[PDB]
């Protein structure tokens, strides 16, 4: 809140006091420089003719201005990785202690991640697991630094995780957006009838019951 | 607000009521 | 349109952004989409401008005229039993602090009047300043303001894409 | 910030600044009176 | 601040909003919750799809 | 003695100096209180 602003108000602040100190030392007709500036402090802190009256409205413009910054702190109070391309998947030996990294042999995300960066996969060949039940127990236990997988089944299993320690980074940032589909044969006459069906689906909304009924991610934080 | 005029005007019955009891006494 | 001239065969190959539809697919083949993205709502971005002194002036006058009659009255009620008055209850109204028994009583209303008047001023700023104007104009397909087809708000799809064939393909 | 805190700051510094010129003269005017 | 914020930030009495509250999926142990009988209420479950 | 336990109360109005210095602090606390039970209220 005070990064572009805070100049502003600060040098603002500056001209008006010596404004006023100005005009306070121009008011002689007890000593100019030894009250005028306890009196400006006074009139904008809370417990600290001419200039009388102007002492005073500036006072209630202090108040004022301290109640509009109140009310704009209480409005503000209201409300690690980031993907492959950091250097902690690439160099895990910089750092003391070593990560570790959960996949699947003879699936299909090591296939994937073998033709980008042999070494990742090299490095993941020593850590393998044998199913997602032994991942998610590693990560309650701490065995496991973070797991990699498809992402659905792990939005999942982090929405349904026990007290929503296992999360994701953001949204959005799936290196590979690919889908699921149907699995046909090559030749098939299937490919004129499952698409369009699927599209119909798609257009006319029958998956948001589906998917709030079957995916509800219970870990939603606002 | 209205409710706040009203509640601005109950203390003044009582300044009142303390003004005419110190000013009888 | 460019359906048209593909199907008349002036194109053979549509490297564009074309959502994926079924009466489109009847007739042309697509391929494996890039990504998946929906169609949103855009509505202008406006900045509220409203500062307290426009939100009442009845209460600014009758506490102004208020000040000068309890001040008169209460120190004619202590001459019995002007510019130095007036100085005073200035003085008291910047700072509550001084810098027979009605000087006590006098302090007394004058500091809780003085309270709940700046109480009640920074309440009015503080909701005020949480409930300004919102840039919440829409919120999807349900939203209330969407379904009135009223001419104060105007709002329509830009030609016959496929927002036109979803609008089209909705039973209510 | 916007215009909210920036206009009622402007005008606050005016009325300051037409108080000051006002009450200079006034008061002179006043001890002028006071004193003749 | 810290006041105002733990004040109107304070526990909710909001516990639950209907079937498709995400607290209400969950059959943790941590919170029971079930039917008295077999009334209307077992019905309805038993006749939902999912 | 009525003086000083206004002042204390008020925002801007050696046996004794501490319990009405620390008597403040909690006038502060409780005027702190009030209004965020206000703000909360609204
Ligand atoms: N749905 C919401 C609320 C519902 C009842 C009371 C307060 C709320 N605050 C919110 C703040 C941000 C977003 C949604 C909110
Ligand atoms: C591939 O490795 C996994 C280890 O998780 C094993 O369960 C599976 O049987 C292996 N498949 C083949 C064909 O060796």
């Amino acid at each position: 809140f005070s990064a572009s602003v805070w100049v502003m108000m600060f040098v603002m602040l500056l001209i008006v006091s010596a404004i006023a100190v100005f005009v306070f030392e121009y008011f002689s007709p007890s000593f100019t420089i030894g009250k005028a500036i306890w009196l400006l402090w006074g009139l904008v802190f809370n417990n600290s003719t001419t200039s009388k009256i102007m002492v005073s409205v500036w006072a209630f413009f202090a108040v004022i201005f301290l109640a509009s910054y109140t009310a704009n702190l209480a409005a503000f109070m209201i409300q690690q990785v980031t993907g492959l391309s950091d250097k902690k998947f690439q160099r895990p030996h910089d750092y003391s202690p070593p990560f570790r990294f959960g996949t699947v042999p003879n699936g299909s995300t090591e296939r994937n991640i073998r033709n980008n960066y042999p070494y990742m996969h090299q490095y993941m060949t020593k850590f393998n697991q044998k199913g997602v039940e032994d991942a998610l127990v590693s990560l309650k236990t701490g065995k496991l630094d973070a797991f990699i997988y498809d992402a659905a089944v792990l939005n999942y299993k982090a929405g349904r995780d026990e007290g929503c320690k296992l999360v994701t980074i953001g949204s959005g940032y799936i290196f590979a957006t690919t889908g699921y589909g149907i699995a046909l044969q090559k030749g098939s006459p299937w490919k004129r009838q499952i698409d369009l069906a699927l599209l119909q689906f798609v257009g006319d909304g029958e998956m948001e019951e589906l998917e709030t009924c079957w995916l509800t991610g219970i870990c939603h934080n606002e | 607000d209205i409710d706040n005029m009203a509640g601005v005007f109950y203390m003044l019955a009582a300044a009142m009521a303390l003004s005419l009891i110190t000013f009888i006494w | 349109g460019m359906m048209g001239e593909l199907l008349s065969g002036q194109a053979d190959m549509i490297v564009a952004p074309l959502t994926i539809n079924n009466e489109r697919a009847q007739y042309i083949e697509f391929s494996k989409p890039f990504k998946y993205q929906g169609l949103t709502i855009l509505v202008k971005k406006e900045i509220p401008r409203s500062f307290m002194q426009p939100f009442q002036s009845t209460l600014w006058l009758l506490v102004g005229l208020s000040v000068h009659v309890v001040a008169v009255m209460l120190y004619l009620l202590d001459r019995f039993s002007l510019s130095s008055a007036m100085w005073f209850s200035w003085g008291v109204l910047l700072n509550s602090g001084i810098g027979s028994f009605s000087a006590r009583i006098l302090g007394m209303v004058w500091a809780g009047f003085a309270m709940i008047i700046v109480a009640s001023y920074t309440a009015n700023l503080a909701a005020f300043l949480v409930l300004d104007r919102p840039e919440e104009r829409i919120t999807g397909i349900n939203d209330p303001r969407l379904r009135n087809p009223s001419d104060k708000f105007i709002y329509a799809t830009v030609k016959q894409s496929s927002v036109d064939i979803y609008f089209r393909r909705q039973v209510c | 910030t916007f215009e909210n805190m920036a206009g009622v700051f402007m005008l606050v510094a005016g009325g300051i600044v037409a108080g000051i010129f006002l009450i200079f003269i006034e008061i002179a005017y006043k001890r002028h009176k006071d004193a003749r």
